[PDB]
């Protein structure tokens, strides 16, 4: 936590730099926070991975002034 | 006879900085002696880093509570024709090297040595979520609030129009359809003219956003004081470990470490139990702004005066540092106009009693108007219903009716 | 374990002082174990008070919950459960509630062409309850949660004004009930 590896499977980030965890550039529904939109967590061999947040599922609305959907 | 739309800003906080206070460096460091004195001293670091620790969890979970709502995330369409309305301030735009909308970018502009703190064992954790993450899901909720409605809050989003959207909150707080789709562009102009005023009172005054303000003073003269009180001299000889270790011997610096320490431990204490108590209120504000947002933004609220002052229609949800500031569009009226009531009549015999509204006259008849709006209506038996006589009711008048079957005949 | 620390005492027990030290100069070692154990007794106590307020605004909450979802039913959306809430289950917990909230999902969607007025000759029939849609050949009213095909009728369109200010218009006819009698 803010001291750099420089100073010091390495990863660096806003809070400070970390070891042992590999980044994944896919973004997952993560467990672990770790800090500054990044996270943690132990996915397949097995071996603990960090990666940034997924904001959500993406879902593109179509918006028409002519057209509605009901249930 | 008219309104007068207007927006009114409110601005609540959320969450605050994370601050994690080293034990040992911020007491004595580089001093094994001390160290020593310390844990004999008790367990007190592990209590005040547990409390941390909770503190920044609940910070955390507040966050997460207020801002990260919704389970998917909207994308507004590149082509916007919202009903001729101007969305361009509260939308985010690509141009800009942030995500940020133009009034957000107004907003993060107005709030504003840390090496010190830093080297004397205090640290500020960064928060978890960045700004444009928070900014990702207020243009989320944007879009799901405008291209949507209020259905995406509770479950799946169904596309629906702008206009539709706005006749389906006046149907909400009770005005007719005949006001929007016959002063739509007197409605749009007045909301465009409402966002242009809002947005130069937020340029010229930089006293709206005062409480974030007010929380990040409150946190830096807590740290800065926290600092000051290291500084303080305790009764002791000295202020600083090293002056009494070079001068007293380690027996003799036994009562002053003891001294010392019996009162950094007790300004410690201080510490945080304010910050406990400056987080009870900020989860309690926090808690407040969830509720205001999951009952102004995710839907129409009927409670007076919750989400904002007047007859409210929609929330604009705005990111802010350390916060969060909400768009009440509301709906005040205007433009009254006095007249002469009646609360029933009788036609022949019976009572005729309104289904919605009062009867009012200008002087020689009388019409059927709604509660906010003068709609002047021919008095039928489509909105009135018979029940009984007019021989109980206070103040009747002797009226006729119009029959809508009596000209077929 | 904060009993059992010597807090800048040679001991972290009475009895050891008393049978070791004299009173008078273990009156030192009595006030110096006083001063710091009656200081955790009032963190204890401040904790406890910290604690003890925010389950009071926990259980003040679940309150007004329980007033608002189980005595009666609340139009506040995300109050009572996600969605729809019709009326809400209490259950008993150890030293808390649990509630069961019954929501209304809706599901199943499907397009529809919609327009915000209908005016048959001249004059615009807005609808009470529902809106206009069409599947491609003729319009229907249905309600806004369900979708009810119902025929166009006067019953639920009330008549005000002219269809010459409202944008989107759309020419359709309209069933009048009293057409057949005649
Ligand atoms: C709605 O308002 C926005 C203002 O934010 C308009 O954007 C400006 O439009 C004027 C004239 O159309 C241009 O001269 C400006 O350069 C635009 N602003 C920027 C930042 O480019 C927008 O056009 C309006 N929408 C309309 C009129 O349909
Ligand atoms: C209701 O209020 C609106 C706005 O307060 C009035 O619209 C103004 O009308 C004047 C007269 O032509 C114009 O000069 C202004 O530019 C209009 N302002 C806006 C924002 O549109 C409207 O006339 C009022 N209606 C009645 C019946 O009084
Ligand atoms: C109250 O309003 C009614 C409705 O506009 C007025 O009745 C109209 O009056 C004008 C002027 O005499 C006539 O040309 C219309 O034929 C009347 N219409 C109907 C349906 O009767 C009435 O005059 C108004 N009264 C006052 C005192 O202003
Ligand atoms: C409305 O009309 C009724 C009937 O024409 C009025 O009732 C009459 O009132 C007078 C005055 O005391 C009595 O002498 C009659 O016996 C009443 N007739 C009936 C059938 O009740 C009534 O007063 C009128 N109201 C107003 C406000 O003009
Ligand atoms: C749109 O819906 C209407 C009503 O559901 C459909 O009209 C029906 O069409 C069937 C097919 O021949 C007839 O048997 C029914 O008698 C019709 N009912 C009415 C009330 O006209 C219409 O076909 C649908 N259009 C499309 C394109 O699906
Ligand atoms: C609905 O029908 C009316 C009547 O035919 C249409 O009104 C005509 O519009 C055209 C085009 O602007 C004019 O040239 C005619 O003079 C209008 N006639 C009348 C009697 O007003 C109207 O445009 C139709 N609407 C739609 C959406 O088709
Ligand atoms: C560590 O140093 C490198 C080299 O300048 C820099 O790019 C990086 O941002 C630093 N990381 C942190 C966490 O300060
Ligand atoms: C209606 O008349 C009263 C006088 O009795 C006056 O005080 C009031 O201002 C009038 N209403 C309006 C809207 O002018
Ligand atoms: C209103 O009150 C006055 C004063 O008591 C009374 O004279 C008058 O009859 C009342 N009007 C009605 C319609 O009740
Ligand atoms: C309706 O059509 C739009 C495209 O215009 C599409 O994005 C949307 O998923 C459709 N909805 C349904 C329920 O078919
Ligand atoms: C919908 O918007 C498009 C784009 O401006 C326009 O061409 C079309 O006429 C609009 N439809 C209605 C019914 O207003």
């Amino acid at each position: 936590q803010g001291v750099n590896c420089t100073e010091v499977n390495v990863f660096q980030t806003r809070a400070g730099c970390l070891i042992g965890a590999e980044y994944v550039n896919n973004s997952y529904e993560c467990d672990i926070p770790i800090g500054a939109g990044i996270c943690a967590s132990y996915q397949t061999s097995q071996s603990i991975i960090a990666y940034t947040m997924s904001l959500g599922a993406e879902n593109s609305v179509a918006y028409s002034n002519n057209s509605i959907a009901i249930p | 006879t008219n309104f007068t739309i207007s927006v009114t800003t409110e601005i609540l906080p959320v969450s605050m900085t994370k601050t994690s206070v080293d034990c040992t460096m911020y007491i004595c460091g580089d001093s094994t002696e001390c160290s020593n004195l310390l844990l004999q001293y008790g367990s007190f670091c592990t209590q005040l880093k547990r409390a941390l620790t909770g503190i920044a969890v609940e910070q955390d979970k507040n966050t997460q509570e207020v801002f990260a709502q919704v389970k998917q995330i909207y994308k507004t369409p590149p082509i916007k024709y919202f009903g001729g309305f101007n969305f361009s301030q509260i939308l985010p735009d690509p141009s800009k090297p942030s995500k940020r909308s133009p009034i957000e970018d107004l907003l993060f502009n107005k709030v504003t040595l840390i090496c010190a703190q830093k080297f004397k064992g205090l640290t500020v954790l960064p928060p978890l979520l960045t700004d444009e993450m928070i900014a990702q899901y207020t243009s989320a909720l944007l879009a799901g609030t405008i291209t949507s409605g209020w259905t995406f809050g509770a479950g799946p989003a169904l596309q629906i129009p702008f206009p539709m959207q706005m006749a389906y909150r006046f149907n909400g707080i009770g005005v007719t359809q005949n006001v929007l789709y016959e002063n739509q562009k007197l409605i749009a102009n007045q909301f465009n003219s409402a966002i242009g005023k809002i947005q130069d009172s937020l340029s010229s005054t930089p006293s709206a956003l005062g409480k974030l303000q007010d929380v990040v003073n409150h946190n830096a003269q807590a740290l800065n004081t926290l600092v000051k009180q290291l500084s303080s001299k305790f009764g002791a000889i000295s202020s600083v470990l090293n002056d009494i270790f070079s001068r007293l011997d380690k027996c003799e610096a036994e009562v002053q470490i003891d001294r010392l320490i019996t009162g950094r431990l007790q300004s410690l204490q201080t510490y945080v139990t304010q910050q406990l108590i400056r987080a009870a209120e900020i989860r309690a504000s926090a808690n407040l702004a969830a509720t205001k947002m999951s009952e102004c933004v995710l839907g129409q609220s009927k409670r007076v005066d919750f989400c904002g002052k007047g007859y409210h229609l929609m929330s604009f949800p705005q990111s802010a540092p350390h916060g969060v500031v909400f768009l009440h569009v509301t709906y005040v009226p205007a433009q009254e106009k006095n007249f002469t009531t009646a609360p029933a009549i009788c036609h022949d015999g019976k009572a005729h009693f309104p289904r919605e509204g009062v009867f009012v006259s200008n002087g020689t008849h009388w019409f059927v108007t709604q509660r906010n709006f003068y709609e002047p209506q021919i008095i039928t038996t489509d909105n009135t219903f018979v029940s009984g006589n007019c021989d109980v009711v206070i103040g009747i008048v002797n009226n006729t009716v119009y029959d809508p079957l009596q000209p077929e005949l």
